């Protein structure tokens, strides 16, 4: 995988508090690039990223068309599924939705997405094969049924294969500073003694881009999967990433351990000592 | 089946007392996306906060981060607290500058 | 650019 596109879109019913909350984001990689919500003082489709910000308005009013119009259509698959799972008109419900496009280094389909989630439990999938579907539950079939009819597959196949991957290779392009640049992590080992006998090893991965990273500690050369606390990569706010990962050791036992770090912005694996 | 939020509370880039730089709390792993979310300074709500856009993680589960400038100082004390449905009361994480 | 299909899919 080169490069992605995706779009999420959350539609979230309040009963008593107006009509369902629609918010979509949409990305290519890990840069978000637009969003929408119905519940700004003028809902539009907006920019996130400087390259973005090129696109003239018939691009943006047609953005904004089409998230209103998906707003709509959420709003009343809400109250579909809350038929379809027999649920009552004073309860919060969410639907969401991913889809989008992964891309090689040459730009060609390498395959397409369009999942949706009800509660947050997966719902219903296109398949790989962007032709056939697989529903999550008895209520799901029911919308695989009218999809299957309605060639709703297709459909999206058409995007998946056509629009979606020619945007964003237009988007890499526009945007090739950035998207097609990493930053490799920046790395050190820190130490926090705990006890006369124990210390904290962290092993430090700051300022990375994309997000995917793996940092891993050995012990005499043997992963310490299980002995490892890994926090979950985290946004800088500059576009970045962080990561880190740490052992508990034995007072003089330090250089014995190895951080390990890959990360696609480094022409070779790293390994750090304290 | 709901699901309650990771926290974690750190800067940018690493602190330096004096120097300005910017508190984040990431919040994750959540569900459903509605959640309250406070910074404070020496216990007191930090009132110029801002959010990325909400969107979450191939689980489903939502993601944001909330961040404001500070300058730390050696005493300053900072925290991030947090509320959510699953929470019975909010929950404070308080900013270690080596974490 | 987000899918538009002319009949946005319901369930």
């Amino acid at each position: 995988g080169s490069h992605s596109m995706r779009y999420f879109y959350t539609a979230m019913s309040r009963p008593g508090r107006g009509e369902p909350r629609f918010i979509a984001v949409g990305y290519v990689d890990d840069t978000q690039f637009v969003r929408f919500d119905s519940d700004a003082a003028s809902p539009r489709m907006a920019p996130r990223a400087p390259w973005i910000e090129q696109e003239g308005p018939e691009y943006w009013d047609g953005e904004t068309r089409n998230m209103k119009a998906s707003a709509q259509t959420y709003r009343e698959n809400l109250r579909i599924a809350l038929r379809y799972y027999n649920q009552s008109e004073a309860g919060s419900h969410i639907i969401q939705v991913m889809y989008g496009c992964d891309v090689g280094p040459d730009g060609r389909l390498l395959r397409g997405h369009n999942q949706y989630a009800y509660d947050g439990k997966d719902y219903i999938a296109l398949n790989e094969d962007l032709s056939s579907w697989t529903a999550a539950d008895t209520a799901a079939q029911i919308t695989q049924r009218k999809w299957e009819a309605a060639r709703v597959a297709e459909q999206l196949r058409a995007y998946l294969e056509g629009l979606c991957v020619e945007w964003l290779r237009r988007y890499l392009e526009n945007g090739k500073e950035t998207l097609q640049r990493a930053d490799p992590p920046k790395t050190h080992v820190t130490h926090h003694p705990i006890s006369d006998h124990e210390a904290t090893l962290r092993c430090w991965a700051l300022g990375f881009y994309p997000a995917e990273i793996t940092l891993t500690w050995q012990r005499d050369g043997e992963d310490q999967t299980q002995d490892t606390e890994l926090v979950e990569t985290r946004p800088a706010g500059d576009r970045t990433f962080q990561k880190w990962a740490a052992v508990v050791v034995p007072s003089g036992e330090e250089q014995r351990y190895t951080c390990h770090v890959q990360h696609e912005g480094l022409p070779k694996p790293l390994t750090l000592r304290w | 089946i709901q699901r309650t939020p990771k926290i974690q509370v750190y800067s940018r880039h690493p602190a330096e007392n004096g120097k300005s730089n910017f508190l984040n709390c990431y919040v994750s792993g959540f569900h459903p996306s509605d959640i309250e979310v406070d910074l404070l300074k020496n216990g007191e709500r930090i009132e110029k906060v801002e959010h990325s856009d909400l969107s979450f993680s191939k689980d489903w589960s939502f993601y944001l981060l909330y961040y404001t400038e500070f300058t730390p100082t050696e005493k300053d004390e900072y925290a991030c607290r947090v509320n959510h449905v699953t929470l019975s009361q909010p929950k404070i994480v308080k900013w270690d500058r080596d974490m | 650019k987000a899918f538009s299909p002319e009949v946005i899919p319901m369930f």
